[PDB]
Formats: C-alpha cells, structure tokens, sequence
C-alpha cells in the first residue's frame, strides 16, 4: 500500500526518471544547478540585508522623548479648548491623538467636548476642512 | 507444527487439506464427503510420521496397517492405496534404507538416465527400487555433478553445493539421518572489512544494511503497486529497478535542500522588506525630532498655536516611535526564526562514497544468492519461491556433501566417462548414443524404453548443442531453455596450517573497491574442521575471473586477507583450488535463476516430458518417451540440492505410473 517509510516514490517521478537513458541524470543536474542558484541568491540578500542593517546602527536612542506622568482633569481651560480645536483641524477624528496632544483629557472627555462645544467651535467647518486634504 | 501435523508440514503438505495430485488420484475421496476426507488425511499424515520417525528401514504396507487404529485401520483398501501412493512418489521410502523384501528377481522395462547428479540418482534409486532395469550415463569420472567436494589429506571442502537451507520442510533433513553427513550450524553474524582493511563501525553496518533492506522492499512496491514491469518493450530487471529507486532517492534528497533554502530566502527577503521599511523610518524620526526640537527652542511665553506646534510634534513623534519599536519587535522574531532554519539542514547526501560501496557488498551478496548480475534477475519473479522457504538454521556438510551423492551412488549401474551425444526417441522406443570421454572415437549405443534427462540447463543451452535430440525438441521447450536464467558462481579454497581468523566466526566479508567488482572475493567462509577458508567470486566478477590464472587469484586472496589480519599473520597456502563452473563443459554454469521475462511457469515447462510422433501414421497416440529432471525443472525449489532431489523423485513417480501402471487409482 505505502512504500517503506522514508523511501520516496511517486508514479509521477518514476516515469520522469525513465523517459530515456539519461533523463536519469538530467533531472539531477537540473536540480544541482537550481540549488547552486538559490545558494548564490541567498548570499546576495544576506549581504544586501547586512549593509541595510548597518544604516540602522544607533536605533533611535538619540530621538526618544521623556515620559508624561499626569492626571486627567475634568475642567477645560480656555487654553485647553484651544489646543483642542487645532487638534481637530489637524487630525479629524483620531480622538486618541487629540488626547495625547491636549495631554490631560481622557479619550472620551474629548468626544463629549465634540458635542457641548460643537455649538460654538463650528466643529463641522473644522471637520470638513480636514477632509479637504 | 508436531505430532501427525508435523509430519505433513515436514513432508511439505497441508495437514488438513488434500493436495491437487492427491485429488488426481483419489477422485473418489475428494469428490467424496467431509468425513471420508478427514480419515484419508489422517491415514496419510500418520503413515508419513511413520516413515519419518525412522527412515533407515523400508516401511511396508503391513507395518503400516499394523500401527493404525479404527476408525482408520478399518478400511484396508484405503490404507493400501494411500501407502501405495506415497511409496510411489518417493514421499516415503526414498533414498537410503534397508529393504525388508529383497529385490524382485526379474525386472520390468528398461530406462537410460542421463547424468548421475542428485536428481539423476535419487531418481535411479526410485526407479530400481520399483524394480526396473535402470542405467545412468555420466560424462564425468565421478558421481555428484554439481556436488563436488574436494579431498586431499584432512583437507576437505566443497567446490559445489554447501549449505543445507534449514531442515523444517527438507527432504534433506531425512537424508541426513539416513546418511552420515555431519551437519554444523552457521552463525549469522558477518563482519565487514572495507577495501583498506578495517571494520565497518557498528554504526554503518546497521545504517547501510537497513537501507539495503528498505531498498528491495522498495523495488517490490515498485513492481506490485505501480506495476513497473516493462520498459519500452524489454522487461524491467531487478538491477534497473534498484537504480531507479536509488535515483529517486537522491532526487528527493535534493528536492529537500532546494525547498529548505527556498524557505530561508522567502524569509530573508521578508526581512529586506522590513529593514527598508525600518530605515526609512529612522528617517522621518530623525528629521521630525529636529522639527520638534526647533519648535521647543522658541521660549515662552507663546501664543497657543506655537504651543500646539510643540504638542503636535510631540505626539506625531511618540506615535512614530511606537511604530519603530513594534517594527524592531517583528525584527527579533524573524532574526531567530532564521538560525532556526539554518540550524537544521536536510542531509546533504543520500549516500556517501563509503556507504554506497558497502551497499555494493549487500548487492554482491544478492548477486551470489542468485548466481547472477541483478541486471539479469526478473523484477517480478526473482523471489517467486519466497514462501517455500524451509525453517531453522542453515547448515554445512562438515565432511563434504559428496558423501550424499556417493551414498545414493551405491548399487546402481553407472557408466562413468560416458558422454551422451545423441538422444533418439521414437514411438517404439529410445536409442541413446554416447562416447568414451577418454578415447572419444570409441562409440556406444543404448536401447531403452524411456530416457530421463538431468543434463543441467547450461548443457541444454549449449549452442551448437553438445547433445543432439532426434527428432529436435518441441520449440515450446527449446524456447523455455532459452527464456530461462542459467547463472554462475565460483569458489576459492585456501588450505593453511593455522586458524588465523577469529574462529567463532563463520563468514566475514571484504567490501570491494568498485561497483564493477563488488563480486570479486567479497566473502569468506570459515566452516570446516581443518584450517580452511572459502572464497566467493559472485556477481558479474565470476565470469571474468574464470580467465585469470590460479596464482593471481590466490594473489588477490592473500592480499585481501593480509589487509584484514596483518601482513604476516597469513602464511602462504599449502593447498589451493579454484572452481571454474561456467567453463565446465558438463555444467556450463552453476545453477538457474529466473531471468527477466521468464517465470515460474518456465520450470513447469522444463518438467513436461516429450511424446514422440506415431511411426506408421494414424497409429494411436504414443506413450511419452523422454522425461526431464534436474534442479531447473522444479518450479518450487529451483537450483538447490533438495530441489534436484525432489525433481528426480517426481520424475520417478511419473515414469513408474507410466511403464508399470498405477494400480492404486481404482
Ligand atoms: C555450483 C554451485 C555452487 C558453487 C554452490 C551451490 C550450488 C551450486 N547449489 C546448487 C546445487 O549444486 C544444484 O542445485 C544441484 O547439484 C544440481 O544437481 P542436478 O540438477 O542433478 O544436476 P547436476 O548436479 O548438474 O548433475 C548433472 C549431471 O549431468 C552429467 N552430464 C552432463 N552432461 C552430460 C552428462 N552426462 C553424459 N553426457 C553429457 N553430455 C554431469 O556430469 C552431471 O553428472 C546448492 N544447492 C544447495 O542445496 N545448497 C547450496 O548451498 C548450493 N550452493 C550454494 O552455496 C548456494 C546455492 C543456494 C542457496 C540458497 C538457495 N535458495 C534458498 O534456499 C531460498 C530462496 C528463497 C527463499 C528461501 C530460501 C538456492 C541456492
């Protein structure tokens, strides 16, 4: 039913190695090369990836920024409303970013604001102006 | 199996069923009902056991009935029939026994037997046991044919046959008791010595052999499941199919590598894509740090939009650093997931040049098992008889097989140095022409009623032929003589003055240099009492070595041995011989194998006798006048001593039934 375990024979491959006298060694050279040609290929992209990696030496440690420990206040200062509006204009709806920016207002206080003040900060204009970009 | 049932099995018959040649003979019982069958079986089995349980004395009809009970001993015309049958087809009272009732004064009907090898003789016994006038014709100065045993001093070894292939089933088991051949076992364990002269480590010996086995098993699958049996008109040899399986093995070894690397790349190259992505981010990040830095240098106080600019760029920055961290992330994963794949390669080779050369010894074994180049064995039917295999340890005839031919030989009219030239068979009888091998211008005619021919395959094949038949042989038959494999095997006998080998070791093998010579001296036999070694010329090698002189052969013989044991643990040999079978004009080969595009059937065909044409035309269908046995006629046990013996039993049944009638079928 099945060939000795680990021995390999498919009907397909059998007819292959018997199509002539040296269809035999044909298929075996053909692969010997086909392999060489994948070894050479492998060097190349190792090399390529090597330099490509050097260029990253340093990581981003020059560019990291200190942490921001601080407490989500409930009141908006006029100062605060103001960064808001601009955050909206710059960002649209990414309520997350907009919260990062203002610094001390939670991702929701943000959305609420979007409505109490929608009133008077013409949040519609602001928002459509954003889309137009 | 034992008791009554043992004796069936030991006799090569199913203990609870009726053989076909039984039915041929007891049509009444077999067409009969169950009850009668079971009786008949039992009668046969027991009688068998009887002749078994002691084979040095004729077992008579009486003696038999004697030991039976009712129900069974009741019908005395079964019993007499049953006993009569066996007795007829040497199933009991074969070989060397003592007759209770000396031989019937006068004889019915003459037979010439051609050639006094086992078959030949084991037949002539039966025939003259059945009191016919029997005479063997034999070209040699000696009996045995391909049972030669060599005798000088206390040096004693077999050029010809040598193993007794188990006893459980074996006619030879019986003949061992009848005659004093001294049987020593054979110890499986064979160690190996690479061309250099060194042990193959337990490591390899195992691996390579285990591969070998896996390999054949594979050729089998090939033939049965994928039906790989013709290749552009020629029929696949075992060779061929082995190559094919090795190739495909090499093949899949490559495919493995290829697809391994092809999965390193696909991952290396998924890395490229990630580095670029990552470099071009160190970009925006650097550049954006700048922007933020600048924006923060603008000291307070500020208007809100400039404040925002800081905060914005702050966000846009951390938000961007997230990314390069979560991409640094992904980078680690893929960097390890890659020593990983470089750590566990596939094997770089299927078979080393050391290996693939040992494996070449295992082939040379097989080549010897079959007295032939696996290039010649039929793929389908090479192990056709792999079920009719005896049981228990193979053995050796420590005093030299010839002892058996010479046992049978005895009290038997045998003309030696008589070479049969023509065999003429007509409707009114055969005449056989022979010469004296010594002075060959000196000629003999023998008249007889039948002619039983043991001429080994080889001679039959000889072309022009040595023996002429008159009239020519039915093509159905000559065709089968062609179709069929006559192989070859030779021996080297090394006679020393001291046991320099490990003596608790019966055989050890030398691994040869090439493929083209794996045969050449590839195996050595320590079997005997004296200090004597057996050297085997197997496979393709044998045919060629027949052309090298003796000296040279003993040359490479010493050579190899030294190499294994020390360049001066190895004396010169006192006595030596070399077998040149294929050259032997009365053997032209060692012994049949199933060629490619032959089969079992062809053996059957060899066994079939020849019935001449009618003298005067439209006179009635004649009697068969010309019969065949020899190791090549026995489809089920070919090319062995048992086989030849069995062969010549069978033909003697058949000729007796013929010329003396089978009064036991009524
Ligand atoms: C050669 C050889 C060797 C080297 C080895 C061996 C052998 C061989 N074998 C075999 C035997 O030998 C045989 O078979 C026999 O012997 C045969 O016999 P026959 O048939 O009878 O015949 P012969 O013998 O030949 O005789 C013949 C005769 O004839 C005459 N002639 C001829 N011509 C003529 C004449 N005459 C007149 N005129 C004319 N022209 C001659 O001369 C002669 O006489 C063997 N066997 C056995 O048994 N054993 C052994 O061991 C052997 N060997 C070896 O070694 C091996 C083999 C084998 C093994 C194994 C087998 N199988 C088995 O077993 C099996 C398989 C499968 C499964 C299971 C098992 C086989 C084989």
């Amino acid at each position: 039913r099945k060939p000795p375990k680990g021995m390999f024979l498919s009907q397909e491959d059998v007819e292959a190695v018997s199509a002539n006298a040296t269809a035999a060694t044909t298929v075996l050279r053909q692969l010997d090369m086909e392999l060489v040609s994948v070894k050479r290929q492998i060097q190349n992209i190792k090399q390529t990836n090597s330099a490509l990696k050097e260029k990253l030496d340093g990581g981003i440690e020059p560019y990291r920024l200190p942490e921001v420990i601080q407490k989500c206040n409930a009141r908006w200062t006029t100062e605060e409303q103001l960064l808001a509006v601009q955050a909206i204009r710059k960002y649209g709806r990414d309520f997350q970013a907009i919260s990062d920016v203002i610094g001390n207002k939670s991702v929701v206080q943000v959305k609420n604001f979007f409505v109490n003040y929608r009133r008077r900060f013409n949040i519609d204009e602001v928002l459509q102006e954003w889309e137009a970009e | 199996p034992s008791g009554v049932e043992g004796a069936a099995f030991q006799s090569r018959l199913p203990h609870d069923r009726m053989t076909s040649q039984e039915a041929a003979c007891f049509p009444d019982i077999i067409s009969g009902p169950q009850q009668t069958q079971k009786v008949f079986l039992f009668i046969r089995n027991r009688t068998l056991q009887l002749w078994l349980d002691n084979p040095k004395i004729q077992l008579t009809f009486e003696a038999t009935l004697q030991q039976l009970e009712a129900p069974y001993n009741s019908d005395t015309v079964l019993v007499h029939r049953v006993h009569s049958y066996l007795e007829r087809h040497g199933l009991i009272n074969f070989g060397i026994y003592k007759r209770i009732k000396p031989l019937p004064t006068k004889k019915t009907g003459k037979v010439i037997i051609i050639g006094s090898g086992v078959s030949g003789l084991a037949a002539a016994r039966q025939l003259q046991s059945f009191g016919m006038d029997v005479t063997l014709l034999e070209a040699r100065d000696r009996v045995g044919g391909r049972v030669a045993t060599f005798r000088k001093g206390n040096y004693v070894a077999d050029l010809g046959a040598m193993v007794v292939t188990g006893l459980g089933g074996n006619p030879m088991a019986v003949v061992s008791k009848q005659v004093n051949m001294e049987l020593a076992k054979i110890k499986q364990k064979c160690p190996l010595y690479e061309a250099n002269g060194q042990a193959v480590p337990k490591e390899k010996d195992e691996m390579v052999e285990q591969e070998f086995n896996r390999l054949l098993e594979a050729t089998s699958y090939l033939s049965h499941q994928l039906d790989f049996n013709v290749l552009n008109n020629k029929p696949v040899s075992l060779g061929q199919a082995l190559e094919v399986v090795i190739q495909l093995q090499e093949k899949h070894v490559k495919d493995e590598q290829i697809e391994h690397w092809k999965k390193i790349v696909k991952t290396q190259e998924e890395l490229k894509e990630l580095l670029n992505k990552m470099v071009n981010l160190k970009e925006k990040i650097k550049e954006l740090h700048q922007q933020y830095k600048e924006a923060s240098e603008v000291k307070p106080p500020r208007d809100i939009t400039a404040e925002f600019l800081v905060k914005s760029k702050h966000r846009d920055l951390t938000a961007l650093c997230k990314e390069y961290d979560e991409l640094a992330e992904t980078q680690g994963k893929l960097e390890e997931k890659l020593q990983e794949l470089e750590a566990n390669p596939p094997s770089d080779v299927y078979l080393s040049s050391r290996d693939r050369q040992i494996l070449d010894w295992h082939f040379a074994n097989l080549e010897f098992a079959n007295a032939t180049p696996l290039s010649t064995l039929s793929l389908k039917h090479w192990d056709q008889d792999d079920d009719f295999e005896f049981t228990g340890s193979h053995l050796t005839v420590r005093n030299g097989y010839s002892c058996v031919p010479v046992a049978l030989a005895e009290g038997l009219d045998i003309k030696l140095n008589t070479a049969v030239r023509q065999v003429r068979y007509t409707a009114s009888g055969c005449e056989v022409i022979a010469v004296n091998t010594r002075s060959t211008s000196q000629t003999f005619i023998y008249k007889c009623d039948a002619v039983l021919c043991t001429l080994p395959l080889g001679v039959l094949k000889q072309q022009p032929p040595a023996v002429q038949f008159v009239p020519p042989l039915p093509e159905w038959k000559t065709s089968a003589v062609q179709r069929m494999g006559f192989g070859n095997l030779n021996k080297v006998v090394l006679c020393f003055d001291r046991v320099f080998w490990d003596p608790s070791v019966n055989l050890f093998g030398h691994v040869g240099s090439t493929t083209a010579s794996r045969g050449e001296l590839f195996l050595f036999w320590n079997l005997y009492k004296a200090p004597i070694l057996l050297a085997l010329v197997a496979g393709e090698a044998a045919g060629i070595m027949e052309n090298i002189s003796d000296d040279v052969i003993v040359g490479r013989c010493l050579a190899i041995l030294k190499g294994i044991f020390g360049s001066s643990a190895v004396p010169q040999p006192k006595e030596t011989v070399v077998s040149r079978w294929r050259a032997d004009p009365w053997a032209r080969g060692s012994y049949s194998y199933v060629a490619a595009g032959s089969s079992g059937n062809d053996y059957d065909l060899m066994a079939q006798p020849i019935t001449p044409g009618p003298s005067i035309p439209g006179a009635p269908q004649p009697i068969p006048r010309l019969f065949f046995a020899g190791e090549h006629t026995i489809r089920n046990y070919p090319a062995t001593v048992h086989g030849a013996l069995l062969s010549g039993l069978r033909e003697a049944g058949r000729i007796a039934d013929q010329f003396l009638g089978a009064m036991y079928t009524l």
